[PDB]
């Protein structure tokens, strides 16, 4: 939905760079639950 | 009771616990395992390991251990601390923490005619290798392998222990009405081979 | 230290105690009499699923081969063993999820001249109690403490709560005992029932 | 074995483990102490613990224990565990996780003029604290106290070991070629006092330590 | 030497651990208890434990240990494992996850009169009622209840070594200050057994918290 | 070529030949006593150790 | 098993544990030692320790241990307990936090001719110097180094199985995989005494990360 955002609002940075943050977050969040192997990528990862 | 005593005494008299039941040079000693899962405690993939609480199911024959009853004041079974008898040398082969015996040293039942039941409870850590490819969406294929340590094929025969339903067996027990499930894992298929 | 030392050479070492026989007949079942004080419950780990106890476990049981008449030895009423030299019925918690089924510290039994051997092992249990989450954090759990002989059937022993008396009436004690004065409750858990079954 | 056997049935037949290796009460019995370092393993801030791994040398004598080579066709020196012969009871007292003891109970090597050599290996967890106010930038002084468990400074005394140029060796000792150096810590003075106490009550027996 | 292992050979030939040792069973063993703090290990709030590093110094007389030094080369003292004599059953009433008793069995001390002092070394884990409504600047109270477990104040006494706590061997702590600490003895009577007393000596700390950590880290 | 000393502490001397300008006594102390390793090069040396590099034959020992 | 309960009374009715066992004391015991690597459990690169799960097939010939298999029923190999031996004293001596020596004291398999073989388990942990310079893409060699902690070269002599460690039971890691891998047996010299010589045996494993993991969830 940014791009659904007027350029003259002047707020496209500020929602798709701070969805990018909350997903550093979603990241730090699963960084102690994973597998730590290095023999295939789980598909959670995949997707985040 | 005393013809308990006496029984016992008799029984242990010229008994070494350190030596397999094996009248001929030659003759195996059959063992039959089985397993009851009490609790399957924990999936850590972060160690690769799988925490299990169980139950193990050892039967075997010492001739040694034979009596008749008749001549005992009727006493056909007996229950008698491991450590005083011969038991197989059964462990968890593929631990992950450097352990491979059973959590406490409880009685084995004798019966008259040999017969040997040692039912022991254990707290196991195996080594479980962890197929990451569909995490969180994924199975696992956890494997418990129980062998005796020391004796070879000649000596101690193993095979898949029988149920309490006289058949043959090729299935980890579990008590559907004690056992909780893990509230992470579901159990599809616990075979025994 | 006489009579003391006089009674021990009589029941050990006179009537020749064997603590591998059960005190009973073949056929006949040692009743064991239990009862559980909670000195303090120390944690629920909600991601381990674990509850760890301090719990004293009395026992309660019969003997009559360390029976003896006081006026015998010199009108005394109590003696006190380790727990090594007397047949013990073993109860421990089958409901733990470490490994650790036995007590902790094993003291001494205290044995009078009727033949009754009372022991209070303290223990401290971790055991597995599954946490249902729909409500947390205003949740509340329900774990237990399961106690067994896994070295004896119930041919062998028999287990029943303690009896207690008040004013000539017994009682089972049906409740985990709790010092009031002596009890600090936990920091995050509040007791709301204690029942104690067979 | 035959003369192995022959030298163990003639000194352990009539042998107490429990009793100090001393003709009279009032004797000393003298040790000499040496601590190598093979491993800095950690120092936990948060803890305030510092984990390492040593091999403890120590060196006495055993009258008792006392023979000759050419009585026994030549053994020169006999390995035995060390519960069949008195040891002084070393024990770190600024441990932090409840362990006093050695981690391997070695054999003691007795050679021939009642010379007694021990060299268990140890892991100890030990109490350091942590001097804060320079962290990340800071250095920690931490301490290893060494003493006899159960006997005092009139029954067990301990002296240092020396080296090949008979040097007293007053540090702890490191194999130079064979040291890793910690990922963390680097050690930039290790040395070693022996220091004597007065006793717990005035003109009663004193205490030492390491 | 030898003079010693006469000694020993001849003072445990009939020697019963099991049995309290004095001459008369009507009489009581006399115990004197002192508690050496040496560290403060842990003041854990969340699970209300305090975890500390103790010494239990016990010293009481064994009426069989006796012996006259004129006859065995004029040794006055010996050291012998504590696991060949009789023992006072001390256990931490209060423990929270630690252990109830002595673990270390080192050896004790023994005098020609019979008198044996054992001070064995024990990490006490003691459960605690803390108040956190002043955190970061609190005080807390925290106690050690000791006692015979199984044997009752008729047949084994215990009193303290002194009033207070030993502290001359106690490290600095970085978290906390000991402001005050105390012992006391306790009797305790029931209403079915007007003769026999149960014994405790409650060992208390009053120690103050230092808040820097939680001023400059969170204030 | 360069013949150099190859024996350990204190063992009956024995030679070798080698393509290197310089041999090398290295000694050190651990626990037990005095090690001394001869050979050819200037190797590098952890701190600690004593090495002594020479350019000449047989300067080992 | 009454020959076997013969057999096992009558030799050890005048065993020694303490002393070797040679026929003289001039000759040295044989020992072939061999190291199986069942499983790299971690690789720590904080406190650089290697945990590794292995085995140590241990043989050698116990003088004192032979029979003649006519005289017990033909029975030639028997199990007894290993307490009950002489056993070398192998130790590992880069050995970080765990066991310097073996504490699971498995069953020993025992020949009529007196050869002994014992496979006991170990957790080794192991100190290994770690190189980070190319983490992800780094690669390790770390060592175990084992001998006879008391025993000198002329009384116990140790012999490699084999050059390469045992690696046919060697479960897969998701971590790291094995290159190369050998063992070398090392005498040692000191110049106090040119006579008796000091010998171990370090076996060695050169691995290698694999990097996908850093590669996805930091790169
Ligand atoms: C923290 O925490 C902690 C805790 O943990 C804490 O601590 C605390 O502290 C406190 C203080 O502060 C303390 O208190 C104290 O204590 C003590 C002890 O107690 C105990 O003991 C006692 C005694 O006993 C005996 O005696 C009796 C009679 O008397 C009897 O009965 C008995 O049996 C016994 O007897 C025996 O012995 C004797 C000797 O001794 C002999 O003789 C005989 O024969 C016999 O043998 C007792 O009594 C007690 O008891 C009580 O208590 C309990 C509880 O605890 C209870 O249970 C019981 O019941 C009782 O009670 C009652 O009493 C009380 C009081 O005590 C009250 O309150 C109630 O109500 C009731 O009534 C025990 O067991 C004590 O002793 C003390 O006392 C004192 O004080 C009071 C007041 O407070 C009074 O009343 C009294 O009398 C006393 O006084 C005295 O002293 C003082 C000082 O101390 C002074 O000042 C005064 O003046 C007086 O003096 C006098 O006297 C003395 C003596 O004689 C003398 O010496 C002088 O010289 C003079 O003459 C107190 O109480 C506590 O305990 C603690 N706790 C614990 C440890 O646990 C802390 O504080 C915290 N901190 C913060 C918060 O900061
Ligand atoms: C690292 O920590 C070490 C302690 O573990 C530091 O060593 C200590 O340094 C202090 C001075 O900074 C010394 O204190 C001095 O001691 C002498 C002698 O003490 C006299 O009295 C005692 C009884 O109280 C008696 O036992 C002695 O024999 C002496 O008669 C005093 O004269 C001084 O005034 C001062 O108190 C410590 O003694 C010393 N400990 C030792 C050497 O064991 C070390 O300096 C620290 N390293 C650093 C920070 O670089
Ligand atoms: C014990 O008490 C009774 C009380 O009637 C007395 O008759 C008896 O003599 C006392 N002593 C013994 C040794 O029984
Ligand atoms: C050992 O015996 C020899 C010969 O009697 C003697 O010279 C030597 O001093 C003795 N050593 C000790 C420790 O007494």
């Amino acid at each position: 939905f940014v791009f659904y955002l007027p350029p003259d609002a002047g707020e496209k940075m500020g929602l798709s760079i701070f969805a990018l943050l909350t997903l550093t977050v979603f990241l730090l969040l699963l960084a102690d639950k994973v597998p730590e192997t290095s023999l295939s990528v789980p598909i959670i990862i995949k997707y985040l | 009771s005393e013809a308990e005593g006496r029984l016992r005494e008799k029984l242990f008299s010229g008994y070494d616990s350190t030596v397999r039941p094996a009248r001929e040079v030659g003759d195996r000693v059959w063992v039959s395992i089985g397993l009851t899962l009490a609790q399957l405690i924990s999936l850590n993939e972060k160690d690769e390991e799988m925490s299990t609480k169980v139950y193990l199911d050892l039967e075997w024959t010492d001739y040694r251990l034979s009596w008749d009853p008749e001549e005992h004041e009727g006493i056909d079974s007996l229950r008698i601390s491991a450590e005083s008898v011969w038991l197989p040398d059964v462990v968890l082969l593929n631990n992950n923490d450097g352990n491979f015996d059973v959590a406490l040293d409880i009685n084995v039942v004798v019966s008259s005619d040999g017969s040997m039941r040692w039912q022991p409870p254990g707290i196991y850590r195996s080594s479980c290798s962890i197929q990451v490819t569909y995490f969180p969406f994924d199975w696992q294929n956890c494997t418990m392998v129980f062998s005796s340590y020391s004796y070879d094929s000649s000596e101690v025969s193993l095979q898949t222990g029988l149920s309490p339903e006289g058949q043959e067996r090729q299935e980890v027990y579990i008590h559907e009405g004690t056992f909780i499930e893990n509230g992470q894992w579901e159990i599809i298929h616990k075979p025994s081979r | 230290l006489n009579e003391e030392e006089r009674l021990i050479r009589h029941l050990f070492e006179e009537k020749a105690y064997n603590k591998e026989l059960r005190p009973a007949a073949h056929k006949e079942s040692v009743e064991i009499s239990l009862a559980l004080t909670l000195s303090n419950l120390i944690s629920l780990k909600e991601v381990e699923e674990t509850l760890t106890t301090n719990v004293w476990i009395e026992q309660g049981w019969t003997d009559s081969r360390l029976q003896w008449d006081a006026e015998d030895f010199g009108n005394i009423s109590v003696l006190r063993l380790p727990a090594d030299m007397v047949w013990l019925p073993e109860i421990v918690l089958e409901n733990n999820n470490d490994g650790s089924f036995q007590i902790s510290y094993s003291c001494n039994v205290l044995i009078y001249p009727s033949g009754s051997v009372y022991w209070l092992p303290p223990a401290i249990f971790r055991s597995s109690c599954p946490i249902s989450v729909t409500y947390f954090p205003f949740d509340w759990q329900n774990c237990s403490l399961k106690f067994s002989s896994l070295k004896y059937t119930t041919k062998e022993i028999t287990l029943s709560l303690k009896q207690a008396e008040e004013d000539g009436r017994s009682y089972p004690v049906e409740w985990i005992i709790i010092d009031p004065e002596g009890f600090t409750e936990n920091g995050e858990w509040e007791i709301v029932h204690r029942p104690a079954r067979v | 074995k035959n003369e192995e056997l022959r030298l163990y049935h003639y000194l352990f037949d009539t042998y107490d483990p429990g009793r100090r290796p001393v003709q009279e009460p009032e004797d000393t019995v003298t040790i000499s102490l040496k601590v190598t370092l093979t491993n800095l393993i950690s120092l936990n801030e948060k803890e305030e613990t510092l984990t390492t791994s040593v091999w403890i040398g120590i060196d006495w004598q055993d009258y008792r224990l006392n023979y000759s080579k050419g009585d026994f066709g030549g053994v020169e020196t006999l390995r035995v565990p060390s519960e069949l012969v008195w040891l002084p009871e070393i024990v770190l007292e600024n441990n932090i996780d409840g362990q006093f003891g050695v981690a391997y109970e070695a054999n003691v090597l007795v050679s021939e003029g009642g010379y007694l050599s021990w060299l268990p290996p140890a892991i100890y967890r030990s109490t350091c604290a942590v001097e804060v106010t320079y962290f990340p930038f800071d250095w920690q002084n931490c301490s290893l106290v060494f003493r006899s468990q159960t006997y005092n400074a009139e029954e067990v005394e301990f002296v240092f070991a020396v080296d090949d140029e008979g040097k007293t060796i007053s540090k702890i000792d490191i194999d130079t070629e064979a040291y890793t150096e910690n990922g963390e810590w680097a050690i930039d003075f290790c040395p070693g006092v022996i220091r004597r106490h007065d006793g717990d009550s005035a003109g009663g027996p004193g205490e030492t330590d390491v | 030497s030898e003079h010693e292992t006469r000694l020993v050979a001849k003072l445990f030939e009939d020697y019963n651990s099991v049995v309290r040792p004095v001459e008369d069973h009507r009489q009581a063993v006399e115990v004197t208890v002192g508690l050496q703090l040496i560290q403060l290990i842990n003041v854990d709030e969340v699970n209300q434990i305090v975890t500390t590093n103790v010494r239990l110094k016990q010293q009481w007389v064994d009426y069989n240990l006796k012996w006259n030094p004129d006859d065995y080369g004029g040794v006055k003292k010996i050291h012998i494992p504590s696991e060949k004599i009789w023992r006072p059953d001390l256990v931490l009433y209060n423990n929270a996850d630690g252990d109830f008793a002595i673990v270390k069995f080192t050896k004790v001390l023994l005098d020609y009169t019979g008198h044996i002092t054992w001070t064995p070394p024990a990490i006490f884990k003691s459960y605690c009622e803390i108040i956190v409504t002043h955190f970061p600047f609190d005080e807390q109270n925290c106690s050690m209840k000791l006692g015979t477990w199984t044997y009752d104040g008729s047949v084994v006494v215990i009193n303290p070594e002194s009033d207070q706590p030993d502290l001359s061997n106690f490290m600095e702590s970085g978290e906390w200050v000991i402001k005050e600490s105390r012992g006391w003895k306790h009797w305790v009577f029931y209403a079915c057994c007007p003769s026999t007393p149960y014994l405790d000596i409650t060992y208390h700390f009053v120690m103050q918290r230092l808040p820097l950590y939680f001023i400059v880290n969170v204030i | 070529s360069m013949i150099c000393y190859n024996q350990q502490s204190s063992q009956p001397p024995t030679t070798k030949t080698c393509s290197e300008t310089s041999c090398y006594k290295k000694t050190w102390r651990d626990h037990r006593g005095t090690i001394i390793e001869r050979g050819c090069g200037c190797p590098k040396v952890k701190p600690g150790i004593k090495l002594h590099c020479c350019r000449t034959d047989k300067c080992n020992n």
